[PDB]
């Protein structure tokens, strides 16, 4: 059976500024079976108000999803997006970049 | 549109 | 949905005639279309099943054409017996290709031959007395019609065609009857 | 076996529950379930693509399916009506898509639903023997049977010569008259000849019986009309040959 | 170059009842529709906005089909855990892909299936859409009995004419955002990563539609990290190319963007 990882990006919508409403993204691709569980993260708390896409796939046959909830950025505020699937062994949490 | 027909295998 | 029409409902046939029994279908992307045997209070025998990827199908004096293009089936019944008398039913896959979705059946006559007609009205008694009695009208032609009564009192049958094997004989009657005191002579027409 | 029909006929109250069997031993994954009414041939109630898979079809309202096994396919009527009164038709096949495409049907059940079971009466049987002016004329006997005052439309006629079911020289009316043909829950008339030679009628070593079996009320159905119950059941008049 | 597609994933689930169906369709990189069996009434509903004027004929239409192709699936699934000898205690993932293109002249270009069994090519309809096509060898029996009932004519008459007929349909309606090419926004962004290298990160961002190529040169002269095309979650597209350069000579290195809806290739340099 084939068995794909993953690939987790977690960015913004619009290019962030601390203040100014935005939309937090995450990005899970690339990974088989389509069982996943996603959790958007404000300093470690699950985020409620979170919606995501309907699984799709690629040519690859791999399945992607977005993740994504309104969000003000802020200086001090840490966003992260946390990932379980069967390929992980724990749960995977990627933190919230503004240069990736 | 969706094809009516799914493919029977 | 897919939806079936049968052409045409009701066929009465002089036996030997040659006769055609059609089939069309609004959805022509089907995979099988199918004819149906349906004697009286029985179920369905399938006679034909044609493949989509095939033109034709036979069966004795039975011979089915598909025609997915205009969308249509005609089952060609070749020198018809009064035997191939019965209901003609014909499905198709529904759209899903899940289930058969069927028409609403071409009811075949095909008449029997009276060599030599007799038409005579008989007054029979019942057995058990009670002065009780039924007309039966008998020996006439198989294109001869039966009049209905139209009367509440007066009752008339259709008719049916018996078939005496030992003699080979048949004979077509319609029976009347009435529970009153007021004649078989003027009974029928 | 083929596919197997449970019951034959069956009478119901407006507003019972009732469950029509069906089963086939062909290891059939599709199965489905048709009423066939006057001139509007079989519309699709429920079908299955296999064991634990059931479907609505054209007409699926007022019934239930369950495909337990691959075996069986019960149709469960929650709440009989009147408009239900058909007759259902259970089918199978190894396929719907491939050339394994024939599809067998069951012998099918006759269904009728009534306001009221006061309404239903058991068929009176009369044997009415040949006339003279035929046999001096054809050289033939006609003997006609005549069942009357039978509802529903619940009868299977059939003639015993020397208690042996004959096949030939017979023929039953296609379709009961109506007897009060303007009251709606009319009551029937059903007539059937059999004609044998004069010969065989003259004979009075030869016993004529017509016979109209009647599927009417079972056991469980309530009754307390002051008239004998109308189960399901024969009723037969006699005739002897003479010359 | 417009296309009409659909996305198909059965999941079995055994003990916990039908196997998860979902359905997604895309106009190009739009999707416009979407089923999930997982709700009390599952249906087809509108995944665009262009997409809400459509009656209940579509919907109801569109969710009989999708409703279809789950119990179908259902079977397969059955059939295809027969073929494989697997446990009934397991999960098993059955997707289908269908498609028809437009070529310039906006005519009936190709059409494609192909379905997959636990991530792997199982099925494929062939190029001329007259016969479907076992992968490995465990797909055989499907290629002998899809042949058998002729399903790939079915898949045809779908991919040459309906498909067509309801892509043209789907591009009139929202040709405001399906027929408009946006340009990536471009920018070269510089990350030390050591002391001796620094990432160089090629941005194109909301872009439409998802086709982009980002390749890293070097003045007189390249490896690069080629991150996963993501929604911007509006309709638009980002995606960024990085390269690993020596700290200092990050001007040596040009970064080339081609889209669409650019008029000629783009080329960007990090200015500090």
């Amino acid at each position: 059976m084939i068995q794909r990882t993953p690939k987790i990006q977690v960015y913004s919508r619009h290019p962030a500024e601390n203040g100014k409403s935005n939309f937090l993204n995450c990005y899970v691709s690339g990974f088989h079976p389509s069982d996943i569980e996603v959790d958007l993260l404000k300093n470690g708390e699950r985020i409620e108000k979170v919606e995501h896409s309907d699984l799709s796939f690629s040519k690859d046959w791999s399945f992607y999803l977005l993740y994504y909830t309104e969000f003000t950025p802020t200086e001090k505020d840490e966003y992260a997006c946390r990932v379980n699937h069967v390929t992980l062994s724990q749960p995977k949490i990627v933190k919230w970049d503004r240069d990736m | 549109r969706l094809p009516a027909k799914a493919p029977l295998a | 949905a897919q939806e079936v029409t049968q052409i045409p409902a009701a066929l009465s046939v002089p036996e030997g005639e040659n006769l055609v029994l059609n089939c069309s279908f609004t959805d022509s992307a089907i995979y099988n279309l199918q004819w149906f045997r349906q004697d009286p209070g029985k179920g369905l025998t399938s006679l034909l099943l044609i493949q989509s990827s095939q033109r034709e199908q036979t069966s004795g004096r039975l011979n089915a054409s598909l025609d997915k293009s205009s969308g249509r089936s005609t089952l060609y019944i070749a020198a018809s017996q009064p035997g191939d008398s019965a209901t003609y039913l014909c499905a198709v896959t529904n759209q899903a290709g899940t289930a058969l979705i069927f028409g609403k059946g071409t009811t075949l006559s095909v008449s029997s031959n009276i060599q030599n007609p007799d038409p005579a009205v008989y007054q029979l008694r019942d057995s058990k007395s009670s002065d009780k009695s039924v007309c039966l009208f008998t020996d006439f032609d198989s294109q001869t019609n039966v009049s209905q009564s139209k009367d509440s009192d007066v009752y008339i049958t259709d008719k049916c065609v018996l078939d005496m094997r030992s003699m080979d004989f048949k004979s077509n009657s319609a029976v009347a009857w009435s529970n009153k005191s007021d004649a078989c002579a003027n009974a029928f027409n | 076996a083929g596919v197997t029909q449970t019951p034959k006929f069956q009478v119901l109250k407006t507003g019972q529950s009732m469950t029509l069997q069906c089963s086939q031993d062909m290891n059939h994954e599709y199965m489905s379930w048709y009423r066939q009414d006057p001139g509007m041939g079989l519309r699709l109630i429920h079908y299955s693509v296999g064991a634990g898979i059931t479907d609505q079809g054209e007409v699926p309202n007022g019934y239930n399916v369950s495909r337990s096994t691959t075996e069986d396919f019960p149709l469960r009527l929650l709440s009989a009506a009147p408009s239900q009164t058909s007759v259902y038709f259970c089918a199978s096949s190894y396929s719907i898509r491939g050339s394994r495409g024939e599809q067998f049907f069951g012998p099918g059940t006759r269904l009728t639903v009534l306001e009221d079971l006061k309404n239903v009466f058991p068929p009176e049987v009369a044997v009415f023997e040949p006339s003279e002016a035929e046999i001096s004329h054809t050289q033939k006997a006609t003997l006609v049977c005549l069942a009357t005052g039978f509802y529903p439309d619940h009868v299977e006629l059939s003639w015993w010569v020397n208690g042996k079911e004959v096949h030939s020289g017979v023929c039953t009316d296609p379709q009961p008259l109506k007897e009060q043909p303007a009251l709606n829950d009319s009551r029937y008339a059903l007539s059937s000849r059999l004609r044998v030679s004069a010969t065989f009628w003259q004979d009075p070593r030869n016993h004529f019986r017509c016979q109209v079996q009647f599927y009417g009320l079972s056991e469980n159905d309530e009754w307390t009309q002051d008239r004998a119950k109308p189960v399901t059941q024969i009723v037969s008049a006699e005739a002897w040959g003479r010359a | 170059s417009h296309s009409l597609k659909y996305f198909h994933t059965s999941v079995s689930r055994p003990g916990r009842g039908e196997p998860r169906f979902i359905s997604v369709g895309y106009v190009d990189d739009t999707q416009f529709v979407r089923f999930d069996n997982d709700a009390a009434s599952p249906r087809m509903v509108p995944r665009a906005p262009w997409m809400e004027q459509e009656g209940s004929e579509y919907w109801d239409r569109e969710t009989r089909s999708a409703r279809d192709t789950a119990q179908i699936f259902r079977v397969n699934l059955r059939t295809l855990r027969g073929y494989y000898n697997q446990s009934e205690a397991g999960s098993h993932t059955l997707q289908w892909m269908h498609g028809c293109e437009l070529g310039p002249d906006g005519r009936f270009l190709r059409g494609y299936e192909q379905c997959a069994y636990d991530g792997k090519d199982y099925l494929t309809l062939n190029e001329d859409l007259r016969s479907w096509t076992a992968v490995d060898t465990a797909a055989q029996i499907s290629e002998q009995k899809s042949n058998d009932a002729s399903e790939a004519e079915h898949q045809r008459a779908y991919l040459e004419d309906t498909c067509v007929e309801w892509l043209h349909k789907y591009l009139e309606k929202g040709k405001e955002t399906l027929l408009h090419l946006e340009p990536p926004k471009t920018h070269v962004t510089h990350h030390p990563i050591s002391d001796h290298e620094a990432t160089l990160r090629c941005w194109a961002l909301g872009f439409y539609p998802a086709e982009i190529t980002l390749t890293w040169q070097q003045d007189g002269e390249q490896d690069t990290e080629l991150v996963e095309t993501r929604p911007a979650g509006d309709g638009t597209f980002q995606k960024w190319a990085a390269v690993v350069v020596p700290s200092g000579e990050e001007q040596r290195y040009t970064c080339h963007v081609q889209h669409e809806g650019l008029p000629e290739p783009v080329t960007l340099r990090w200015k500090p």
